């Protein structure tokens, strides 16, 4: 004598069955309807592993749903008459983050005449994103300009796509844009990111104003500089310590690391890294040591 | 030995086992757990059974569900002992009526419950073949064997609302509810219920793991050589074969409710005798994606984490698919060709897939003789149908912090045409699970049991019952297995227990082949 | 120590080795075997040398052929000891003149002859780096080291009749004729001549096996980590790079004879200093398919059986391509991408090939860390460039009843940056072939030699010299190698000898990978 | 002073460099021309492995060349003046044998509705042959009739091609012809072979008129019959003994095996096989035993 049907007439995105497809952050509301000769109990349970995280009202409402809240739900009528009623919904919470473009020249010697450059684009999106590569305002492919390849590498779960420039022609040194699209499933618009490849594009190189292992007495003033010796797109520099952070230490500019006073707690490694998405980041280490 | 239930009173029967160490048990053969699905209730979910005022005398095995073992059996996916001993199996199904929704209990302070979902191919079998009294008297556990609706009367679906399907699975759920609110009368524990099955029954086990209707019914699950993602696990063309069968029995009406309506009139004898040939390595009538008891595709359900954290014990035999091989290089090419065309939907690129599969399963240290070709075919079917889906299921469930324990059965039982040097085929793990070596070779399992068989049977029974008790197969009750710790299974380590005469715990079973079928073959097409 | 030849009289010099067991040898450093190819004879075959009436004093190493080690070396295909010790190598080539067609003899009743074709990459190297006196005093064999025309002056070709090419190979043939009709004066045997080389030199060895011009010159051949079917074995775009180089030196004329004509005027210093970058894993100037000294494609020649039954001793090191790897998953994808695009001509289907290659070289028991990725890249390049072409050559030659003996060098020599736990890289077998451990570490081979190194060096020298004598590497003169019978090699058994500290004879080396590259990868595209 | 050039103006087939391409069995003749201030020696050597099989006349002539004589040759001038002259030719002897068609149904049970049939064609030809499959007078492919596949299996050196009939339709039961072509390189015309696939096409089955092991006394008369119990294309039957043949034994018809007198030499196995190219051949064994 216990039946249930739920309406999904909330502020949810439209599409031209059993799936509730909403844009991320939008307001979700699902209306469970019961039917019984005795008044049955309502339950809105999220499928979470267990051999009270459930809303017991007829309406399951969440104002701001993230990816974490995009599992499978189901409502249930507990009425003593017969089998309890169960109806399930897959809440598909969709989004489209911002793309990340990184150049990779993969170089020692210059013995071969190849000059090959890779452009890897990466996104995070609930709908598997569609990738469109452009050179300026030219959506390019291999059938259009055979000097390039385009492929999606396996074992990366399809969240990335690579544009290969096999041999750099003068026309290759241009502006490339990765444009990612979810096909406007929730009205989510396409995004894009751009990189300028030029004759001087190169990964970063770092210069350290101290030796590798820096020996310091307690109470002294320590200042280490991180200097740049390479990287055409202006690299960004950051310092780090590792296991235990230091309260005295400050990093006013990305290059300057400052420790006002030194105690044996402050000993250890201090890694300065420069990262401009062109190659492997540059890492220079200062092994700060305090006598004892 | 009379016990009252919420419906009626039942008289059992106490029997002594053929073992001097194992004592007696109390058997309840044929208690009804659902109303007979006879007229309007054919092609309908199972409701609660009736109530009898007197004492029903359940001292005889109940009838098996309507079957047909005469002609056209799925020997490829059937247990080997079943296909070899069709007479000793047919004696168990001489009594067939559509009123077959009964179960059998085997009882030796709340004891754990262990219900066995018998498998095969969804169109035959019965729980009466499995005398759980030995497993009960050894394990200190109650053993249940039910009978669910088979084939047409159990899984016919139209993809519409006329016949949602999965009626046999719903019978299993109804028996789970029956035991949940009636095993306490037998001294059992409704809070320590464990289901276990082999073959298609283990497929049903994983399905009930993914189902909402089994929410409060059981806690642990054991899949033995069966998975919900294999080619024959789920029917994805229900209306096709339902309309073929309907055309066979003069029931082809373009309205699904009317075709279902005439199908309810035709007698079960004339429905089960019809043989609707399915596609190769598929099924014509089986579990379907109704959107209710199976919310969506089982693989999608396991990838999206839309399930509960049951305790799973999966495992595969070494040489399942023995019937698949029973080799010329040309024959190898042909069977790989039909393999690719049938299991991959005649895909563009079937030449690349076929040639790289023939390469991957060809030991090149000797590519001349056909014995090795037979070995690589056996490994081919064993890997694609059983090993890879098992590892994928254990991985996906273990990723969401479900405790999983993986086993690989290597030692089998010696019978005629089944020499002890050959590989453990499909279904050869059941004799050790049901303590067959400890009571003598039945006519269905005519094995030359040795002391090793008895001791190994005690070991695997110990593992299974321990799992039913505490969720760890080796914790309650611990002579080759010395201090072997059946470690857990997670996607990092992927550790499994190698069950056999020489046991050990290894970290990655067939990792290259599993990664081949899982991570590379899909991109090919 | 003066000996007369058909051309003139030569004064040698006797030297004692840095070993108390090995006695003295007589060295003849710098006897001319061909007329200097200076003016009209540049880009021309080598004719017989001149005759001198007096006694030419060949007691000093002759000059090396024009080279350039300043900038842009092929570190990928070069021996590792060469790339690491560029100074101790550059000291051997401080004297460079186009008049470099000389050779060096090392003599301890017709002794066998063993000429060493030095390799590298066809554009550098010299026979002066290899002091065959130790190998001579141990093996009871005469050891010869020549200098053939390198790079531009040795292999420039236009594909036309203006420059057929393969001039360095023709210099090697001219030295073979010289020794065939002049080694008898030194007490040597013109009927037991054996050529042996490493790297590009071994490529030249196989080429001379396939050549008609070497018909009566030698009988045995030894290919050490070099083959005629690898990507860098033969130049297949000679006119392309010849026209690039011509454009560099203001010699671009659309007539091949006129461009060759101005090229003969430009000094060698301004030709060898030009760096014509080739395609990845290829060469810009090397042996070509002239239709004369190389009648056709070497692979076609070996498939059609168009060669003579020389005795071949092939073999590969465990970890050749060490320079190739010096890993991120993304980097793995990228280097496999360039691998497929360069070694397979940017083929349609590069995605299938790339992904199945990344699968085939990925240990899936642990696919997380990059150490294993480095190991599988090393195995990738080692397999594709050296192991598979070696096994293919040994198979094709052994099919036509050519006696072949296959070796795999596993133990290498310990140097800085080359720990003894790493793999035997490219060229690390030469110190043991030339008895380097028995005379101390030279500046070019700065190895921490141990007693194991000396004894293994004596073993491999014994094998090589025995092969030069009787064609069986273990028959004349037989402490780990106990009764090990270096069995033959045929396509059935494919047996090889595993040379190292722990030796054994095994039947199929890397059979799955070799069968992958040989029998499956071609059908992909 | 020794130069050589050879003309190939013999009865050799024409083509629209260094290769001498002749039809098999035709007359080959190659004319080596020498040039020397002293009269140089001529040599026509076939590349055969050696650490006198050569014609020393200026003309190398072979009336009937088979595949075995289709290697690489080369002529050589031995003159003391300078380097001896060498010029090589690849003698490419081409042919096209007759195709072999064999059906393969790959069957137990009839539990699945598949009914798949393979048609394997096999040839031996110096030019790798081109295969054209036809159904009657219809050159068929997958793009024409998608009920069939066509592929060339690897590890067979490309001398075979398979036509797959995935599920037998009523139109599949027809006449299939494998037509192989060398593209008339030496004027060699295309060949063909045909098979009729019908509802009754089946491999052969054999009935033996004796038990498996037949015991016989010396001097007796032995007659064994080989009978057919299956095979729609009329199978052909043959007997065999193995290691040692028997002079007394005769095989008048493929089914009848006759041994007039028996000695202990005649003991052993006698295998009768029926082969019609539809499946695996049928093999029935008579273990003839003589008492001793
Ligand atoms: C800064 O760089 C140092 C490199 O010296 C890092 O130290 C490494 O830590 C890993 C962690 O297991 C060890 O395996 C390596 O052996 C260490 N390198 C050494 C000792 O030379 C340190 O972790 C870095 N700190 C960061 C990135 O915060
Ligand atoms: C006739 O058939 C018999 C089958 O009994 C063949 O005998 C086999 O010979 C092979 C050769 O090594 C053995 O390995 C098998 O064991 C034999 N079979 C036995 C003993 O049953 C015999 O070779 C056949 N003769 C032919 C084909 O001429
Ligand atoms: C390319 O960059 C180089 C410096 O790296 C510069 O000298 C040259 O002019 C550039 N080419 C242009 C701007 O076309
Ligand atoms: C260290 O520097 C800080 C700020 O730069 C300053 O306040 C402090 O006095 C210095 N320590 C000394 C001088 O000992
Ligand atoms: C089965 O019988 C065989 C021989 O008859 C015997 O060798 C084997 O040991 C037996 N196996 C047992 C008793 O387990
Ligand atoms: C090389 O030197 C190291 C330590 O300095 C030593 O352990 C090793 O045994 C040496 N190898 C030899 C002497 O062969
Ligand atoms: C097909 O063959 C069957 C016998 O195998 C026969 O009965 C039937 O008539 C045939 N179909 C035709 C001739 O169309
Ligand atoms: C055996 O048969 C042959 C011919 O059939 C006959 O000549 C011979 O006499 C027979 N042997 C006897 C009758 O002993």
């Amino acid at each position: 004598q216990a039946q249930i049907v739920h309406a999904g007439q909330a502020c949810v995105v439209k599409e031209d069955e059993r799936v509730y497809t909403i844009r991320e952050g939008d307001t979700l509301m699902l209306q469970c309807l019961v039917t019984g000769h005795p008044r049955p109990q309502v339950r809105w349970t999220k499928t979470a592993g267990s051999a009270e995280t459930s809303v017991f009202n007829e309406t399951l409402r969440i104002e701001r749903i993230a990816r974490t809240q995009g599992g499978r739900y189901y409502c249930k009528a507990e009425n003593g008459v017969g089998v309890p009623a169960i109806k399930s919904i897959r809440v598909d919470v969709q989004y489209l983050d911002e793309p990340m473009l990184t150049v990779h020249q993969t170089v020692r010697g210059n013995f071969y005449q190849e000059k090959t450059v890779f452009l890897r684009c990466t996104v995070n999106s609930n709908p598997p994103a569609r990738f469109i590569w452009k050179r300026g305002s030219d959506t390019l492919s291999h059938s259009q300009d055979n000097g390039v390849d385009i492929y999606e590498p396996l074992y990366t779960q399809g969240e990335t796509k690579v544009l290969k420039l096999k041999n750099l022609r003068p026309q290759d040194y241009a502006s490339y844009t990765c444009q990612v699209s979810v096909r406007n499933v929730c009205g989510i618009p396409d995004k894009a990111i751009t990189f300028r490849l030029t004759n001087t594009t190169a990964p970063p190189a770092l210069k350290l104003s101290v030796n590798e292992t820096l020996v310091v007495n307690p109470g002294e003033n320590v200042t280490v500089q991180c200097l740049l010796t390479g990287g055409d797109p202006l690299p960004q520099l950051q310092w780090s310590h590792g296991p235990g952070p230091l309260p005295l230490g400050a990093l006013a500019q990305g290059g300057t690391l400052s420790i006002p006073s030194v105690q044996a707690r402050d000993s250890g490694y201090y890694n300065c890294t420069a990262t401009n998405n062109v190659g492997n980041p540059a890492k220079k280490t200062v092994n700060l040591l305090v006598r004892s | 030995p009379v016990v009252n239930t919420a419906y009626g009173r039942v008289r059992g029967v106490r029997r002594e086992l053929n073992n001097e160490i194992l004592g007696p048990v109390v058997q309840f053969l044929g208690v009804p757990y659902a109303t007979p699905p006879l007229g309007a209730r054919r092609f309908q979910p199972p409701e609660a059974p009736a109530s009898w005022p007197g004492v029903r005398q359940a001292t005889t095995l109940p009838p098996a569900c309507p079957q047909n073992l005469h002609g056209a059996l799925p020997a490829i996916m059937l247990p080997v002992w079943f296909t070899d001993n069709l007479e000793a199996a047919a004696t168990y199904v001489q009594n067939q009526s559509e009123d077959c929704l009964y179960l059998n209990l085997y009882v030796p302070g709340k004891k754990p419950v262990m219900l066995f979902l018998h498998g095969g191919s969804y169109m035959e079998g019965t729980g009466n073949m499995f005398d759980g009294s030995v497993l009960a008297a050894y394990g200190n556990v109650i053993v249940a064997t039910l009978n669910y609706r088979l084939g047409v009367l159990g899984f016919l679906s139209t993809g519409d609302q006329a016949a949602k399907g999965n009626y046999g699975l719903l019978d299993q759920i109804q028996a789970l509810r029956w035991l949940s609110e009636n095993i306490a009368h037998f001294g059992g524990d409704p809070e320590r219920i464990t289901i276990f099955g082999s073959g298609a029954g283990a497929s049903c086990v994983n399905l009930l793991i993914l189902s909402h209707h089994s929410e409060g019914l059981f806690q642990k699950a054991i899949a033995q050589s069966g998975t919900a993602i294999s080619s024959w696990s789920v029917n994805y063309q229900p209306l096709k074969y339902t309309r073929l069968l309907a055309a066979k029995v003069g029931c082809d009406r373009e309205d699904s409710a009317e075709a279902v309506e005439c199908l309810r009139r035709k007698p079960s004898r004339e429905l089960v005798d019809q043989d609707v040939q399915p596609a190769r390595y598929h099924i014509a009538f089986g579990p379907v994606v109704d959107g209710d008891v199976v919310p969506d595709d089982p693989e999608i359900l396991m990838q999206q984490g839309e399930f509960l954290n049951y305790d799973m014990l999966i495992g595969v035999n070494q040489g399942e698919g023995l019937k698949f091989v029973e080799v010329s290089a040309s024959a190898f090419d042909f069977t790989v060709s039909n393999f690719v065309d049938n299991l991959y939907g005649y895909p563009e690129g079937k030449d690349v897939l076929r040639e790289t599969i023939k390469f991957m399963y060809t030991d090149w240290a000797d590519r001349d003789n056909g014995e090795m070709r037979r070995k690589t075919l056996l490994a081919l079917f064993t890997d694609h149908q059983w090993v890879a889906p098992a590892v994928a299921t254990a991985k996906l469930h273990a990723d969401y912090q479900s405790p999983v324990y993986f086993y690989t059965f290597y030692h089998h039982c010696q019978a005629e045409g089944r020499p002890e040097w050959a590989d453990a085929a499909h279904g050869d793990e059941l004799p050790y699970v049901f303590g067959v070596p400890m009571v003598g070779a039945t006519d269905l399992f005519p094995c030359n049991f040795s002391k090793n068989d008895v001791m190994l049977s005690a070991v695997v029974m110990t593992y299974w019952t321990n799992f039913a008790k505490t969720g760890d197969p080796n914790q309650p009750v611990p002579n080759r297995f010395e201090e072997v710790v059946w470690s857990k299974f997670n996607s990092k380590e992927k550790q499994y227990l190698h069950i056999g005469l020489k046991p050990r715990v290894r970290d990655n079973y067939r990792a290259n082949k599993v990664a081949f079928w899982l991570e590379l073959v899909p991109h090919l097409h």
